């Protein structure tokens, strides 16, 4: 199955009960793995594609972070916490480079969310 | 973000002039109904260009001559609506039922 | 290039929630005049919607050209009708508006389960190469004209005709 | 810049071109002078539209090509039905300008919505695009709408112009609905050619949004055609308009929503056809049970030829059921050939009785034969082919359309239709047996006072033009297939 | 939720408030001061002195009548519409405060320098006479109605010559964009003005502008003489002073547009001649710059402001028949005439 | 600073600079601008009139 | 962003009214009274309730007015992108006005804009 993504955005949104850390986890690979693969779209400046990438996968990052806190250890779980928290951070200040575009600035924060993102990887393992 | 709201809206009003189209005992209403289903058919076409053609813009081209085309039927009627008002003195679709 | 988020969507909902009324009241007003007010407002929403997409020259085109349609539509429904009738507000129901509304609720639901079952998102993603504007175009109403004088030359002039031939015969069926 | 581009272009769509022309020409000549003569009109109607015909001809052997980027597309299969849109023009004109003059009515704008009409019916048949398959269908429709009700003073005209404008806001915009629907999920592509390939590419071609589209472009599309419960605003239509702008809908109608028909459900929707096939098949069988079998309880002549047209249309459909491959779009037409002789000979001869009798009841047509023998052979002629009577061009068009629809293995379709074929001689008998009444008592006083007057008329000519076409087409119909099976 | 970005966003609101306050205390101050400038021209016309006892001379007088009206009943019809009634005049202000959205005062002194631009401002002006008809039919009287449908016809009649006219200098421009207007005209200084080089537009835009203003001698929706006070008629309160404040912010947005589109905006130099004030005057830049831009567009505004509150109390007004004839058969033709000359002069250009 | 500002004033002399234009647009010129209407007001002529109504 | 501040300045344009109408109702007395609320009619009764029913001829220059600001619409982005391209866009709009010129002919010698 696919457990997500697979039907509009709205009912996912409202109309399903939610996903379990389990599938978190894979959904926050597979949006480490889009942000990698935005980089063409960034360099080509389509800053509509960009921000709907953004606000979707921000959308997916708010359930899925406060969610796989569970398969995190306790030895770890402030500090994955903060990380969280700083990947959200960093994806705001993309967002504020994407709509009101710059080249420079969105490009530097898409770096920033890339190593977050990277590091919320290594905490989630 | 939750663009695809616009889709049900759009698919509302497009119900809903359906219903105002069906229900109309004034045909000036009929054709605000008319306006309002050619309104939904662009907001779904604008939309649409938004999300997938945001180089061709070939949807907001598709909007403005269905604009155009809904403006020029908002001139042939009322124009067929004032022939009718100097023929029978009556507005009222459902009260002329002699072609049966 | 666009609105924050949140306030984006509550605009989504607020300018939604406004077009419903004025729908409503097109579809529920007795009085041509009331109806076709309402009418204006669902125009005024909708144009609003065009702004919010990406549409600055449509919502511009729908608000002159809708407004100018919406004006000649009150005075023509002042001009063909009886007195102002401001009594009969919300003509009654029968039993074939409630057949109707049946049907069309049986097609908005039709609709809406097509709409809520379909992954828009997911189509955003495979249409990349569409989405690459040329760089020298900076002004989207530069592109608009670049594209409908270059791509649609055909209806470019069709579109003159139409218009020039529904002048010549609005002039001569309206003619006392 | 170059204007070059577009020059090359533009004699492309030359025969339009020539038609932009005439109406401009006539339009201007109209308001310049005050005076009005029939036969500058005539003359004028008459070389916009032989004149497109002659430059269409010399762009037959030319290459097939899409031109206007992506917006015109000219091969062998649209230039067929702008020679059938024209020849219908050519021979409706006549049937107008007497028509229209007799009422006391200004003629030059007739003509001008007739010749717009036939520009945007000239556009439909190769539209190869979404916006001009929506265009152009818009420069008939409201030229259709400002048509039907030129008459402005009966009771009739303006309930049918209020039917016909509602019930066609209603539809096309159900059309760009699912218009809309096709352009979203697909890519936002709208060229014919270029829709299939996005669907791919978005990989939406099963989507639950796709079967919107196509059953909102039937539904569109069958009420201009007018088979099945799209057929409503047919009769009316045809019952409150004046006869010649209703037989230029009759024949130009069809053919071009049958070419757009032919060029939405094989290029752009190949990959479904298992679903518009369906449709289709109830479309028709419902369209020829429903049309013939109403026109057998009619007392009024336009209605009853308004349930004959939804009931031929129906037979013409089984040529888009069928395919290509057996025949089939080579069944469309050299049936559509046909039907237009067949359906403006027997609205010339209607014409022409109504003009010098006044009347459009069936009960009227008694002892014509006694008054007119011409005209009566010439209706019954007519009325006979509309049957598919034997020796006449409706006998031979329906062996073709059947042939193709057996060796497709269509053996309820055929059955439906030979059926209807037989229930569809009840009536174009009855008229022949009101024509063929010698008693006195029962001929109505319209026709004891008729005066057939030593002169030709124009409408004779265009009917003698007809009534020896649909009898002697019979021995040519191997002429007609092998430029219609050239087409693919 | 991030407690970094939303309170820079925060901020961001704040300070884009900011601007749009200080243009709307400077948009209510201005139309106290086309009130009493109206009021001081006419006085002075006529050999009058004008209000002097609100006041030293007169300056509190469109103040005092502002309180007025605020503290004057609020006077509702029992007869026709309340809706339509409070909805009309709101809608009228509404329509035409949004065209202040694009008129520049400097380079960068404007709120938004959209793209779309002037085809934005006629598109949201064509609303107000929506409103009008709306306050017509509410109030259920006569002379409302009457009012409303005259208001109506002379936006019908007037909106297409001022739409072309826009078209002229847009396509000379080759920008719908205010700034690009003003800097197109401002590279050949004082003689690149549009005014020199589009003269027929410049009349047609001149007199379409006092018509959608409905100033004298095209004032007749609110013809006092003929009805008792238009669609005003039945309103009372601070819906009369919405109806007021909106004249006159048509009239001053209208006298913007003329010294954007036509004059040369904020720019003062003749790069031709050895004129030493006005190559001074360009030279400075910064605060003192945009200082002297502002300065330059509020004289060039009141001209066109002097102008047309001359031109009420001078001449007679028109009728409805004449007012949809100078419309539609000396207007009309004229600007489209104005156009294939622009175009075919802008052929030489390319 | 960001990208698109491009060699900005500091702040202190742009603070100063609108400071000193306030100072002459709010407390210096208005008082001089409503001396000059009230002298002179009936020995204006029309462009007299037409400089004092535009300050 | 350049459109943000259009949303504000729509929302403050739009606050404004809805502010002058709560402080006339939070400052202005009410005192209301049957004669008060009657409609004006110039001191005399009014007679049966407003509408006026103009004649057709009279207000069929709207019809003309609303094909016209398809065309003016139409013209923009050909006047946007004139520059762009060339003599091509000249020859393609050129068609565009004098179909225009030649329905405002129509209209004038038909008598449709005579009051
Ligand atoms: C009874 C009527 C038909 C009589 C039998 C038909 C055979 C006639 C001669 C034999 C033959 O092959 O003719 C062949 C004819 C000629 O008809 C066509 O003519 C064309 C010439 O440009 C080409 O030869 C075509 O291939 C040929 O089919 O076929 C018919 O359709 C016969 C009727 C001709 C029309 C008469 C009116
Ligand atoms: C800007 C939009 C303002 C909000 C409009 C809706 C207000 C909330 C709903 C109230 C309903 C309403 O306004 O209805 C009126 C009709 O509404 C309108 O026509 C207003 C909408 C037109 C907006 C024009 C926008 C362009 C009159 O009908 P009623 O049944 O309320 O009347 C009762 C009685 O007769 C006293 O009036
Ligand atoms: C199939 C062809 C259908 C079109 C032609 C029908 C026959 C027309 C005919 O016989 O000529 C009439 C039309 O004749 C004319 O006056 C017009 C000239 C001929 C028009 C018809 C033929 C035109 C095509 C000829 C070939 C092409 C010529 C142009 C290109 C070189 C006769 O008119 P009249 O003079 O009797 O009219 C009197 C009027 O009604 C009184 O009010
Ligand atoms: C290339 C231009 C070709 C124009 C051909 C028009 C022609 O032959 O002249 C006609 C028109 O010539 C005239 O006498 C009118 C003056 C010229 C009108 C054309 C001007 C616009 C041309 C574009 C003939 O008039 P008629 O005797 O058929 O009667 C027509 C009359 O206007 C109405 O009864
Ligand atoms: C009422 C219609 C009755 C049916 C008429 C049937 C006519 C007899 C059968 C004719 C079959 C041979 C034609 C097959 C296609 C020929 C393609 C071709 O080259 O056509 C040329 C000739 O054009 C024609 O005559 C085509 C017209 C016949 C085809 C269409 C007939 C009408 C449609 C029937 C339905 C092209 O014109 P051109 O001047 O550019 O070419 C010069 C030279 O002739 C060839 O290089
Ligand atoms: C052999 C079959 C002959 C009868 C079928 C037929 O061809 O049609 C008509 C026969 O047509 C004729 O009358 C002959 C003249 C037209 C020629 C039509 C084809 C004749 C037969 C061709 C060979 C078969 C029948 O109707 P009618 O026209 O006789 O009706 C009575 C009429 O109104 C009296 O005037
Ligand atoms: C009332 C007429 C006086 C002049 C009005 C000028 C326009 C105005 O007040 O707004 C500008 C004023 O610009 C200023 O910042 C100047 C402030 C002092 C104005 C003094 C007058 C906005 O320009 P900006 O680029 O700063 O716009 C906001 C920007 O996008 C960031 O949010
Ligand atoms: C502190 C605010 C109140 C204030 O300044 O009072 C004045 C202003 O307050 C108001 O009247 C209300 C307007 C608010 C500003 C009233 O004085 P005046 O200008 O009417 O009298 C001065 C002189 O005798 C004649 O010029
Ligand atoms: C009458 C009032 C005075 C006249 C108008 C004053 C404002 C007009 C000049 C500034 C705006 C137009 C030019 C834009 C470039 C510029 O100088 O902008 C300044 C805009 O200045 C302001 O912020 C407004 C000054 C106060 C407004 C008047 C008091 C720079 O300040 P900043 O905050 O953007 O940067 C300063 C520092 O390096 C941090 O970035
Ligand atoms: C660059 C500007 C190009 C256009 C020039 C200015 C507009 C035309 C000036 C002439 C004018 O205004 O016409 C008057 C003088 O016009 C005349 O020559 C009087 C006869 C009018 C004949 C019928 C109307 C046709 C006039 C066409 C004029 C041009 C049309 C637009 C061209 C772009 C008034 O005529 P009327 O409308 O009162 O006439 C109708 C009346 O009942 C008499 O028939
Ligand atoms: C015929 C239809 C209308 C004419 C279409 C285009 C005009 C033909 C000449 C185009 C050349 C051009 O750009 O206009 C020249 C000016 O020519 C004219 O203005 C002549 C036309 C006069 C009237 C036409 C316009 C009104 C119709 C300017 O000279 P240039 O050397 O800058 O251009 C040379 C090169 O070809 C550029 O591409
Ligand atoms: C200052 C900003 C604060 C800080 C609050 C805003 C205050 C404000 C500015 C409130 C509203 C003021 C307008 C602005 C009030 C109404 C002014 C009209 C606009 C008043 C109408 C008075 C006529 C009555 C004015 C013009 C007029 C003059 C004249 O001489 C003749 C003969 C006639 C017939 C006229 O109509």
């Amino acid at each position: 199955e696919f457990k997500w993504g697979t039907r509009s955005f709205i009912w996912e949104r409202f109309f399903e009960p939610g996903l379990s850390p389990e599938d978190a986890v894979s959904r926050i690979k597979n949006t480490a793995e889009g942000l990698h693969s935005l980089r063409h779209m960034l360099e080509t400046m389509s800053w509509r594609y960009v921000i709907f990438y953004i606000r979707l996968k921000q959308a997916y990052l708010k359930q899925d972070m406060k969610s796989a806190m569970i398969m995190v250890p306790e030895g770890r779980r402030d500090d994955y916490s903060n990380a969280a928290n700083e990947l959200v951070d960093n994806m705001a200040e993309f967002d504020y480079y994407v709509r009101t575009p710059k080249v420079y600035e969105s490009y530097v924060s898409y770096e920033k969310t890339l190593k977050s993102i990277d590091n919320l990887l290594g905490f989630l393992a | 973000m939750i663009l695809e709201h616009v889709l049900v809206l759009s698919a509302f009003l497009f119900s809903i002039g359906i219903y105002g189209l069906v229900t109309s005992r004034n045909l000036v209403r009929a054709l605000m109904c008319l306006e309002l289903i050619l309104n939904a058919v662009n907001l779904n076409f604008v939309t649409f260009s938004d999300f997938f053609d945001s180089r061709q813009l070939k949807g907001n081209i598709f909007s403005i001559f269905v604009i155009a085309i809904a403006a020029a039927e908002a001139a042939i009627g009322p124009a067929i609506v004032s022939s009718i008002y100097r023929n029978r003195k009556s507005i009222r679709i459902n009260q002329s039922n002699l072609l049966n | 290039m666009d609105l924050p988020g949140p306030i984006h969507d509550f605009l989504l909902v607020f300018l939604g929630s406004g077009l419903i009324l004025g729908a409503l009241g097109v579809v529920l007003f007795t009085n041509p005049i009331f109806s076709a007010f309402s009418l204006g407002l669902v125009l005024v929403c909708i144009s609003l919607f065009y702004i919010l997409a990406n549409s600055h020259f449509v919502a511009s085109a729908q608000l002159l050209i809708y407004v100018g349609a919406i004006n000649v539509l009150i005075i023509f429904s002042v001009m063909f009708m009886s007195g102002p009738e401001y009594d009969k507000k919300f003509q009654l129901w029968t039993v074939g508006d409630g057949v109707t509304s049946l049907v069309c609720i049986s097609l908005f639901v039709s609709l809406i389960s097509t709409i809520l079952n379909t992954s828009w998102y997911g189509i955003i993603w495979t249409t990349k190469s569409n989405q690459i504007l040329e760089q020298d175009l900076i002004n989207a109403s530069q592109q608009i004209g670049i594209h409908l004088s270059t791509d649609f030359f055909l209806p470019f002039e069709l579109i003159s005709i139409i218009l020039l031939v529904s002048l010549i015969g609005a002039i001569a069926v309206a003619r006392q | 810049k170059a204007f070059h581009l577009l020059l090359f272009d533009g004699s492309l769509i030359f025969p339009e071109c020539i038609l932009i022309f005439g109406l401009i020409l006539l339009l201007m000549i109209d308001s310049t002078s005050d005076q009005k003569d029939i036969p500058w009109l005539y003359f004028i109607s008459s070389t916009s539209l032989v004149m497109s015909i002659t430059a269409l001809l010399f762009r037959w052997r030319e290459e097939p090509m899409i031109s206007f980027s992506g917006n015109f597309q000219t091969n062998n299969f649209n230039e067929i039905f702008q020679f059938l849109i024209l020849l219908c023009s050519t021979l409706c004109i006549p049937l107008s300008v007497e028509y229209i003059e007799c009422t006391e009515m200004a003629l030059t704008e007739f003509l001008l919505f007739i010749l717009t009409a036939t520009l945007g019916g000239m556009f439909l048949c190769g539209a190869n695009d979404l916006i001009t398959i929506f265009v152009a269908p818009e420069c008939f429709s409201l030229c259709s709408y400002l048509l039907s009700g030129y008459t402005k003073k009966d009771v009739r005209s303006n309930e049918a112009t209020t039917k016909y404008l509602l019930m066609g806001g209603a539809s096309s915009s159900i059309l760009v609905h699912g218009f809309s629907w096709l352009y979203g999920s697909s890519g936002g592509e709208i060229e014919l050619q270029e829709i299939v390939n996005g669907l791919i590419n978005t990989q939406m071609y099963n989507s639950p949004g796709i079967s919107i589209a196509l059953i909102f472009i039937t539904v569109g599309i069958g009420f201009k055609l007018s088979p099945a419960p799209s057929h409503q605003w047919t009769p009316d239509v045809y019952e409150g308009s004046p006869t010649p702008v209703v037989a230029f809908l009759s024949v130009t109608s069809k053919v071009a929503a049958s070419a757009s028909a032919t060029r939405i459900f094989d290029i752009p929707f190949y990959f479904s056809s298992n679903e518009w096939h369906l449709l289709l098949e109830i479309l028709a069988i419902l369209s020829m049970i429903l049309g013939n079998l109403i026109a057998i309880t009619q007392t009024s002549m336009k209605r009853m030829l308004a349930y004959s047209s939804i009931g031929q249309i129906g037979y013409v459909i089984i040529g888009i059921i069928v395919g290509d491959s057996n025949d089939g779009y080579a069944s469309m037409i050299t049936y559509m050939l046909f039907y237009i002789s067949m359906n403006l000979g027997t609205f010339a001869c209607i014409v022409l009785f109504g003009l010098r009798t006044g009347t459009d009841n069936i009960r009227d047509y008694a002892g014509l034969y006694t008054k007119d023998p011409f005209l009566a052979l010439s209706l019954a002629l007519c009325l006979l082919s509309l049957g598919g009577l034997p020796p006449l061009a409706g006998f031979f068009g329906k062996i073709y359309l059947f042939w193709c629809g057996w060796q497709a293995g269509l053996y309820f379709l055929v059955l439906i239709g030979l059926l209807t074929s037989v229930l569809s001689i009840y009536y174009y008998l009855k008229i022949i047996k009101l024509l063929m009444t010698g008693r006195n008592q029962e001929i109505t006083p319209h026709v004891r006072n008729y005066r057939r007057s030593p002169l030709r008329s124009k409408n004779s000519i265009e009917f003698s033009m007809i009534v020896c076409v649909i009898a002697s087409t019979i021995p040519g119909i191997s002429m007609n297939p092998i430029i219609t099976i050239a087409q693919d | 939720f991030s407690r970094l970005e939303f309170l820079k966003e925060v901020y961001e609101t704040i300070w884009m408030l900011f601007p749009i306050l200080i243009l709307v205390l400077g948009i209510t101050i201005g139309v106290l001061v086309i009130v009493w400038l109206e009021r001081e021209i006419s006085a002075s016309i006529q050999q009058r002195i004008g209000p002097e006892y609100a006041g030293p001379l007169g300056i509190l007088q469109a103040l005092a009548d502002g309180t007025k009206l605020l503290f004057k009943e609020n006077l509702l019809p029992s007869r026709g519409d309340t809706y339509l009634f409070s909805i009309g005049p709101s809608i009228a202000v509404i329509s035409i405060l949004l065209g202040y959205l694009i008129i520049p005062f400097g380079s960068r002194l404007v709120l938004a320098d959209l793209s779309i631009g002037v085809f934005l401002w006629i598109a949201v002006s064509s609303i107000a006479p929506i409103g009008l008809l709306m306050s017509g039919y509410g109030s259920n009287n006569k002379y409302s109605f009457l009012g409303g449908l005259r208001a109506a016809a002379q936006s019908i009649s007037y909106e297409i010559p001022l739409t072309l006219c826009v078209l002229s200098i847009s396509l000379l421009s080759n920008s719908s964009s205010t700034v690009d207007i003003v800097e197109a005209q401002s590279k050949y200084g004082f003689w690149g003005w549009n005014l020199w080089r589009q003269p027929i537009g410049f009349i047609v835009f001149i007199i379409s502008s006092l018509a959608e203003c409905e100033r004298l001698p095209f004032d007749l929706p609110e013809a006092e003489e003929e009805l008792v006070a238009g669609y005003q008629t039945e309103y009372s309160g601070i819906k009369f002073g919405l109806f007021y404040v909106a004249s006159y912010l048509n009239l001053l947005i209208s006298s913007l547009f003329v010294t954007v589109l036509y004059l040369g905006g904020w720019n003062l130099s003749i790069p031709y001649i050895f004129i030493s004030e006005f190559f001074e005057i360009n030279k400075i830049d910064g605060v003192f710059g945009t200082t002297i831009g502002i300065f330059i567009t509020l004289a060039k505004t009141f001209l066109f402001l002097f102008i047309p509150i001359t031109t009420r109390w001078t001449l007679p007004r028109l009728r409805m028949d004449q007012l949809l004839n100078l419309g539609w058969k000396f207007l009309l033709p004229i600007s489209l005439g104005n156009l294939l000359l622009t175009t075919s002069s802008q052929l030489f250009s390319l | 600073a960001v990208t698109g500002v491009n060699n900005q004033e500091d702040l202190i002399w742009v603070l100063l600079k609108a400071g000193v234009v306030g100072f002459c647009y709010f407390l210096i010129m208005p008082p001089i601008i409503m001396n000059w209407l009230r002298i002179r007001w009936y020995r204006r002529n029309l462009l007299e009139m037409y400089f004092q109504f535009m300050f | 962003y350049e459109y943000d501040i259009f949303w504000a300045f729509l929302i403050i344009s739009s606050v404004i009214p809805i502010l002058a109408f709560l402080f006339s109702g939070i400052l202005a007395p009410i005192s209301k009274g049957p004669e008060k609320l009657s409609s004006y009619e110039s001191g005399i009764e009014p007679m049966g309730d407003a509408w006026l029913q103009f004649r057709i001829r009279y207000y069929m220059f709207a019809l003309v007015f609303v094909v016209f600001d398809v065309e003016t619409v139409f013209l923009y982005p050909w006047a946007m992108s004139f520059d762009i391209l060339g003599v091509s866009v000249f020859i393609e709009a050129l068609i565009f006005v004098l179909i225009l010129i030649v329905g405002l002919v129509y209209a004038w010698r038909k008598g449709a804009l005579e009051w």
